[PDB]
RNA sequence: UGACGGAGCCAGCGAGUCUAACCUUGGCCGAGAGGUCUUGGUAAAAACUCCGUCGU
């Protein structure tokens, strides 16, 4: 996933945080990737599309 | 060429590395038209 | 047969890293390095603290 | 009785006799093997030749050719930031704590 | 000239004139 | 030749020209191009086949200036040893490839590294079409550098027979020169067109806008078609730019 | 070698370290293996390229002398070239 | 109809079948001719059982083998199998049993991976 | 027990309407939203066998 995080550093701080898709398939933030900045692995319950959204619910 | 510069150079081999005990060394127009596209831009 | 002259540093120190003709090539490698380890374990301690 | 019949210097590079015409030149920087072999055939010198077996109005026809390639219509290809991001590392740390 | 496996030759085809082929 | 008697496209030229050397960022900019606007859609879709126009006053370049890719049909051997020993042909070809041998060879930013070193790329038209999986995007967008259709042989193909196998190095040679010295253009299914019509520091500003004045003369004249006569109904603007460069306006109807 | 900078242990330079390490400092004369070499490299022999040498160091350490070598006359020179030798695993001209 | 054979050589992913035919002496891997089986150096290798048994027996018999799979060296393992087993197997069937006898005991005599699957099969130890 | 080029040729796994760049220069249409075109830069079977060239 890409540009939900700007460094690699904001990923380490929410690595584990529950995500999910607008079609509502629930994943998991893994781990952060070196290069580029701010993408990240995450593991989903089922394949995901490119044309979804993962959103990270947060307050 | 002369026959001096010969001379020279054969003397040189003779004197022609360490030896014996000793130690190693020590050490504006152009800007009228993007201000008018600008100027286009905004007004819209 | 040729004779050539050992060449070796004065005072060798192995942990002291070796020293580089140009200044700013070392010292840009100086603040490489410690970017690294700063990056290293601040991103050792962020993780540590999320878990 | 009488039957009558090893370094040079071009372009400022020294070249070996015993090398051939077309790699004794490649030696020199900015001269290729295909270069090397347009350059001789424009100069009309044999290429199966040693460099030392080369006499001097070849040689100095193959300086003209190198020196003037356009004249002889040669082709034209063949002629503080990381301590910013320090002090970013340093304000994130202290943030952290 | 035209190719009826490859349609896109007759147009973008370079044109050839005398100049073109008397060496220079 | 209205649009040459006009001052205006004289001035921009000049205006434009003086930037490149005052700017920094145009320092790398060294060509010329012009936007036509064309009153409505060409409704020919991108093919991406260069259709060479004819500038007859003057030659943009000569084979000799750019580096020059030939991309072949495989086998590769027949065309590469009859180019290269023909002494017409022996010297215009930075490198002979065959499509399989492109595709195997260079890959990813081998690629991009194929892209820098080559100004000029031509293909077999029997191959043309493999290319844009082969080369890349990078080649196959902006116009830069896209292949050019060439025809190694004067034989032609009928129905129900083989075509013979040959190589004409006379014909090369001649069909690389005309796409040299004349300028080139891609159609495209909407009002704006791109033509390159001088190159900074080798053409004075008369002989750039004579190279418009053909190019306009040959886009809008219905009896060259299909290469030419495609700006149907006029052109309603026409600007003047380098690739970084804004556009500087040399016509408005 | 061992650090105080690291320095070639010897028998009179280097006693009270030593004794911590626990070896004898009867056996820890790196000057015998200086003079041989500058006897053994500046002999005729070596000259006329008929000798090569090699030095088993007591620990299990194995060193190639390339016949062509200067090493430093003077014994305080040669210690700095060994610390060097031994760590660096090499020396160049 | 025309008498006929197929049998099989396997080496590794290597799979041979070869068909042998009354006919005169017309040899082929992969439709063309034996001899331009490669790599070269291995060629010998496939000329194995035509010179153990001499050509005079193939000038009666042609022979069709069609190889996939597997390296260049198991490709020449399988057609050397399926050709020995070819010929057995065509001697059984249309010509008599003698002949096969020693045909089976020249193959076997020489090289037994000819006539058997050498296939290492993993044994835990 | 090299580099370059060419030529010959040999696998087995793997099939969700699903598979996938970034940053710019500008033309036109559009009330807006946006749409389309143009443009430069950045990123992204092999072994094996044979033949030819250089040469350690």
């Amino acid at each position: 996933i890409k540009d939900m995080f700007s460094s690699a550093m904001e990923v380490a701080r929410f690595e584990g945080a529950q995500i999910k898709t607008v079609s509502g398939i629930r994943g998991e933030i893994k781990r952060a990737l070196s290069k580029p900045e701010g993408h990240y692995r995450a593991a989903f319950e089922d394949k995901i599309l490119m044309s979804d959204i993962v959103i990270l619910r947060s307050w | 060429r002369t026959l001096r510069f010969y001379t020279s150079k054969i003397d040189q081999q003779e004197n022609k590395r360490f030896k014996g005990d000793d130690d190693i060394p020590y050490k504006d127009y152009y800007q009228q038209v993007q201000r008018g596209k600008q100027d286009k831009k905004i007004s819209r | 047969i040729p004779t050539h002259a050992p060449k070796y540093e004065e005072n060798f120190n192995p942990d002291k890293k070796s020293y580089d003709p140009d200044r700013t090539r070392s010292e840009i490698n100086k603040m490489k390095a410690q970017l690294k380890k700063e990056r290293k374990f601040t991103m050792k301690e962020i993780r540590k603290d999320a878990k | 009785s009488l039957v009558v019949q090893h370094i040079l210097r071009l372009l400022n590079t020294n070249v070996d006799g015993n090398i051939k015409i077309v790699y004794a030149l490649t030696t020199i920087k900015g001269v290729g093997r295909r270069y090397s072999n347009l350059v001789c055939k424009k100069a009309d010198v044999d290429l199966h030749k040693r460099a030392g077996e080369l006499t001097q109005e070849e040689l100095e026809r193959i300086v003209q050719i190198m020196q003037n390639p356009t004249h002889y219509k040669i082709p034209a290809w063949f002629l503080t930031l990381a301590n910013n991001v320090e002090s970013k590392l340093r304000d994130d740390l202290e943030r952290l704590k | 000239v035209k190719d009826h496996r490859y349609p896109g030759l007759t147009p973008g085809l370079a044109p050839v004139g005398l100049s073109d082929e008397e060496d220079s | 030749n209205d649009i040459i008697k006009s001052g205006l496209a004289e001035k921009a030229l000049k205006a434009l020209i003086l930037q490149c050397e005052e700017n920094p960022s145009l320092k790398n900019d060294k060509d010329i191009h012009i936007i036509i606007n064309t009153g409505k859609k060409m409704g020919i879709n991108r093919d991406n086949i260069p259709r060479i126009i004819p500038l007859t006053k003057y030659k943009l370049f000569k084979p000799r200036d750019l580096n020059i890719l030939l991309i072949t049909k495989d086998p590769s051997a027949l065309y590469r040893e009859t180019l290269t020993k023909d002494e017409h042909t022996s010297e215009l070809f930075k490198e002979i490839i065959s499509v399989k041998n492109l595709r195997r060879r260079f890959k990813g930013s081998k690629l991009t590294q194929l892209y820098k070193d080559f100004d000029l790329v031509v293909a077999d038209y029997r191959v043309h079409h493999l290319l844009p999986e082969v080369l890349g995007s990078r080649f196959y967008h902006g116009s830069k550098k896209l292949p050019y259709m060439i025809r190694m042989s004067k034989e032609v193909k009928l129905k129900r027979q083989q075509m013979v196998e040959k190589c004409d190095p006379i014909y090369v040679r001649a069909q690389l020169r005309s796409i040299c010295k004349n300028t080139s253009y891609i159609p495209n299914n909407d009002n704006c067109l791109s033509v390159r019509v001088g190159y900074i520091q080798k053409h004075s500003i008369p002989e750039i806008l004579q190279n418009i004045q053909d190019t306009i003369n040959f886009l809008t004249d219905k009896s060259k078609r299909p290469q030419g006569g495609v700006i149907k109904g006029g052109i309603i603007s026409i600007f003047v730019k380098t690739s970084n460069s804004t556009s500087l306006p040399i016509y408005q109807f | 070698t061992h650090k105080i900078k690291y320095v070639l242990l010897n028998c009179d330079d280097h006693q009270g370290l030593l004794k911590k390490m626990g070896r004898d400092i009867s056996e820890a004369r790196p000057d015998i293996t200086h003079q041989c070499l500058l006897t053994l490299l500046d002999s005729p022999i070596n000259k006329a390229g008929k000798l090569q040498v090699y030095i088993q160091t007591s620990r299990g350490i194995l060193i190639e002398v390339n016949p062509t070598v200067r090493i430093p006359r003077t014994f305080k020179r040669f210690s700095g070239l060994m610390v060097q030798l031994l760590h660096k695993l090499s020396i160049r001209s | 109809a025309v008498p006929s054979v197929q049998t099989f050589g396997k080496k590794k992913s290597a799979t041979a079948v070869a068909h042998v035919k009354a006919g005169k002496g017309l040899i082929k891997v992969n439709g063309s001719p034996i001899t331009l089986v490669e790599p070269e150096i291995l060629r010998f290798k496939v000329y194995e059982p035509l010179l153990l048994v001499g050509l005079d027996k193939f000038s009666n018999i042609d022979i069709r083998v069609r190889v996939t799979g597997g390296g260049h060296v198991s490709q020449v393992y399988a057609i050397r199998q399926a050709i020995a087993k070819g010929l057995v197997a065509y001697h059984q069937k249309y010509v008599d049993e003698q002949s096969k006898n020693e045909l089976k005991k020249a193959f076997t005599s020489y090289d037994r991976t000819l006539l058997i699957a050498d296939s290492r099969r993993p044994e835990p130890k």
